[PDB]
């Protein structure tokens, strides 16, 4: 149980963290007026698309 | 023709946030999106506003969140420009020297943040925070771009408004 609750809390520190790291990718690109996704910089690297 | 185009470009771009009555802070149209100073807490004055989702910023404090369709004729040109002139916000003029935002003393107060900047070609230039007293002149707290990437520039002791 120990052993399960470590690699439980591991991964959710870990997805959580990604999330973190997901937000400090592109908010300043969600930012600043018109402008879209670099593409060239990053595509999929990081998730950073919704939709158009 | 100068500064008309300013008080015509003005209406229907600011809207009114206030907790009580208290106006503290402006919302902006342009970049097909709003922007506001996340820092001051409120509630839009338009329905159309309050019920959209939008996003949050932890050390910008600036925001972002889309525009529907039906308000498609309040936006600005949104294109960079770095001269040394004059940008003659709501209230008088605009100083600029040293890559730093300058205004008259007096010309301000605090509570007044959420006037946008725009330079006198009618282009949207920045957002204004505040500024602290240092002789005559007081300094100022914006937000400024190369077609991306927005960038604070803060002077010691400066205070936003």
């Amino acid at each position: 149980s120990a052993a399960c609750l470590a690699v439980v809390l591991s991964l959710l520190a870990s997805c959580y963290m990604f999330a973190t790291a997901r937000r400090k990718c592109l908010t300043p690109y969600a930012l600043t007026p018109g402008a879209v996704v670099p593409v060239t910089l990053g595509v999929l690297c990081c998730a950073p698309r919704a939709h158009a | 023709k100068r500064e008309r185009m300013c008080m015509k470009i003005e209406n229907d771009c600011i809207f009114e946030v206030k907790l009580d009555g208290k106006v503290t802070g402006y919302a902006c149209l342009v970049g097909d999106k709003v922007m506001k100073p996340a820092h001051v807490k409120g509630v839009i004055d338009n329905p159309d506003l309050a019920k959209l989702t939008y996003k949050k910023s932890s050390k910008y404090d600036l925001e972002c969140a889309q525009i529907p369709v039906h308000m498609k004729s309040d936006a600005s040109k949104y294109t960079h420009e770095k001269p040394e002139g004059h940008y003659n916000w709501h209230h008088g003029a605009v100083q600029y020297s040293g890559g730093r935002f300058t205004i008259p003393t007096g010309a301000g107060k605090p509570g007044d943040s959420g006037r946008p900047i725009f330079d006198n070609k009618g282009r949207v230039v920045a957002i204004v925070l505040g500024g602290a007293n240092e002789g005559a002149r007081t300094a100022l707290s914006v937000v400024t771009w190369t077609k991306d990437m927005v960038t604070r520039y803060t002077p010691e002791g400066t205070e936003e408004w």
